[PDB]
DNA sequence: AAACGCGGGGGACAGCGCGTACGTGCGTTTAAGCGGTGCTAGAGCTGTCTACGACCAATTGAGCGGCCTCGGCACCGGGATTCTCCAG
DNA sequence: CTGGAGAATCCCGGTGCCGAGGCCGCTCAATTGGTCGTAGACAGCTCTAGCACCGCTTAAACGCACGTACGCGCTGTCCCCCGCGTTTT
């Protein structure tokens, strides 16, 4: 049977970041486990909020606040930047 | 400015006699006064977090009870 | 005289029938706008989300207080202590 | 034209077609924004990233090559924002922080 | 004779040994222990397992299955809010 | 004489084997029967996957170290060393779990 | 405009058990919220329930099922009865 | 490895003294709020129209199974160190 | 200070091995170029509610005395759980 996942990518970034460091499976696994997660908590939030605007479609602004919602402090902050600069890089480009 | 102390040692004692404390410090009271800035804040950092994107100026309940669910205390009795 | 501890006994059987709020609104409602305005500025609010804050509030200090008073009593006490709260705080895991 | 990816685009690594796919069958609404999927994707990569790092690091720390979910374990939990985060999460075969209380150490 | 019936001793629940008891309090960290907790301990750790078997076995017979899947109780962890990462 | 430790100082080598450990704690047989065991009051004759029943061990565990540690929190704020259940009920009261 | 709610059905079923008994706004209100809540927390898992078995419409089934994840024992016996009662009443005529 | 006995020792535990903070009480402030009057922001509504995604069709390549190989890693032993009791 | 002494732990070099990781075919999902219907933000109007303040009176705060009960420090005492070496399991 096919199974689609998120290992590659993940092991894309891996070697961004540590272009040296291996990596067990299970660990993997567990990348695999937690971006699916947090990929569901950002999207129903994301959909929900809509909801409270009587809104049909998610954009950006629908996402990016809830990653204010979702993620706490620096990393809220941080990735909005992360968001905030593909997105204006995606239009552009 | 110190709307903190504006809950006053009786709005501190009322709440735990109503808690059911038969007999208190007086520490108890500044302990009490930080900690809840701590419910306060998340809530209306979150709380406005709505606000703003819903593109207001004036502060809804509706808000309100979106968040304190967010935050898991759900609660009943003001619209929805 | 009452003996000390009477009076507490029937101030707890008093309250605890008791349903309005303990807090005054208008300290209540300062103390909300000045914390409210540390997130942004010149905010405007509904006396229900207002209101709403106050109910929370409240509800939530006094069962933090009933888990703090278990702590006191574990102690083999009947005068509560901050730590007791922070003993509290911390199990609930939010500390 | 040429095939041009949106995650090149972007210049972003993750894939942003999976996902708005995905999204599309999400049921999270009858339409979806198209910077949305993009807008998402990237932070996705920020937090892997962010993990990994620390994943990179306590890795180090024991000196071996490859990391493992005792070293995922360590890094969040010892990472305040990350467990504040991941405080519902609980990690197979994590193990714990080491952390002996105060008053257990023997006068 | 009459050995063929000399252990029935079995129920289950003591399967959990004081020595794992206490191997899992030392890895949490608890210096010493009282005598009862062993039994206390059975207690609190079933009540907590058939609430999620309750809840992980809910799942399977709406799909019209009868072996118990992994992910069937994946799902089961989550609804009482304690999420598992690593097993798909 | 014999060279025994003072008590105690064997447990706090213990207390530090686990916490570099990760492995469980618990015997596998002992543990699947249970479930095994526990499954009969819902549905009769299930068929369990190793996963499953691997996956099981670690919320077992999982859930009841958390419980451990702030068990042991309890006796300290109680100023105790030696844990009671009247402890470990607390935490779960207080856990809001009774 | 026309904003809707559930109290009068509220009503008749206060009427069903006390026929002569009053109930507040500050009351109605609350039923109003409790009664939203209720619905929103089956809805969703039913929902969900589609998803895992990547089935694609919701019956009362879910629902049925979606009852058993939430509500006590003895209780949840009941209302499924009479959420089996109600079907079959529905589907007889 | 658990079972299990077993001495033994240390920590729960109870009792005791004690001292001081905290409840009781209460005048004396004091501050809490109401309703009455003034105002305007701003939210909420309608209408509208547009632009962009939903839609389909054609397409290809990226991504995932399927398949190899050796390198990280886990012992094993010994020896070296360190530490704990237990001298002193 | 210093450990007789045993025991415990870490580190140093060897071993074996199998799984992480690039390679190798293959298909269907992601990308490109088309249409058309509607969502939804945006000006214009409406008006509600939010804010501002006063002034006054009374509950409610507030700032004190006093007294005693409980928090805590301390100390023998007793018994249950801690280290350990076989004997089961």
């Amino acid at each position: 049977s096919r199974k689609e996942s998120y290992a590659i990518y993940v092991y894309k970034v891996l070697k961004q970041v540590h272009p040296d460091t291996g990596i067990s499976s299970k660990a993997m696994s567990i990348m695999n486990s937690f971006v699916n997660d947090v990929f569901e908590r950002i999207a129903g939030e994301a959909s929900r909020l809509a909801h409270y605007n009587k809104r049909s479609t998610i954009t950006s602004r629908e996402i990016q606040t809830a990653v204010r919602l979702l993620l706490p402090g620096e990393l809220a902050k941080h990735a909005v930047s992360e968001g905030t600069k593909a997105v204006t890089k995606y239009t552009s480009a | 400015r110190d709307n903190i102390q504006g809950i006053t040692k009786p709005a501190i004692r009322r709440l735990a006699r109503r808690g059911g404390v038969k007999r208190i410090s007086g520490l108890i009271y500044e302990e009490t006064r930080g900690v809840l800035k701590v419910f306060l804040e998340n809530v209306i950092r979150d709380a406005v977090t709505y606000t703003e994107h819903a593109k207001r100026k004036t502060v809804t309940a509706m808000d309100v009870v979106y968040a304190l669910k967010r935050q898991g205390r759900t609660l009943y009795g003001f619209g929805g | 005289r009452y003996r000390p501890g009477t009076v507490a006994l029937r101030e707890i059987r008093r309250y605890q029938k008791s349903t309005e709020l303990l807090i005054r609104k208008l300290p209540f409602q300062r103390l909300v706008r000045e914390i409210a305005q540390d997130f942004k500025t010149d905010l405007r609010f509904q006396s229900s989300a207002v209101m709403a804050l106050q109910e929370a509030s409240e509800a939530y200090l006094v069962a933090l207080f009933e888990d703090t008073n278990l702590c006191a009593i574990h102690a083999k006490r009947v005068t509560i202590m901050p730590k007791d709260i922070q003993l509290a705080r911390r199990i609930r895991g939010e500390r | 034209a040429k095939a041009k990816t949106r995650s090149s685009r972007a210049g972003l690594q993750f894939p942003v077609g999976r996902v708005h796919r995905l999204l599309r069958k999400g049921n999270y609404a009858e339409r979806v924004g198209a910077g949305a999927p993009v807008y998402l994707a990237a932070v996705l990569e920020y937090l892997t990233a962010e993990i990994l790092e620390l994943a990179g690091n306590a890795a180090r720390d024991n000196k071996k090559t490859r990391i493992i979910p005792r070293h995922l374990q360590l890094a969040v939990r010892n990472d305040e924002e990350l467990n504040k985060l991941l405080g519902r999460v609980t990690i197979a075969q994590g193990g714990v922080l080491p952390n002996i209380q105060s008053v257990l150490l023997p006068k």
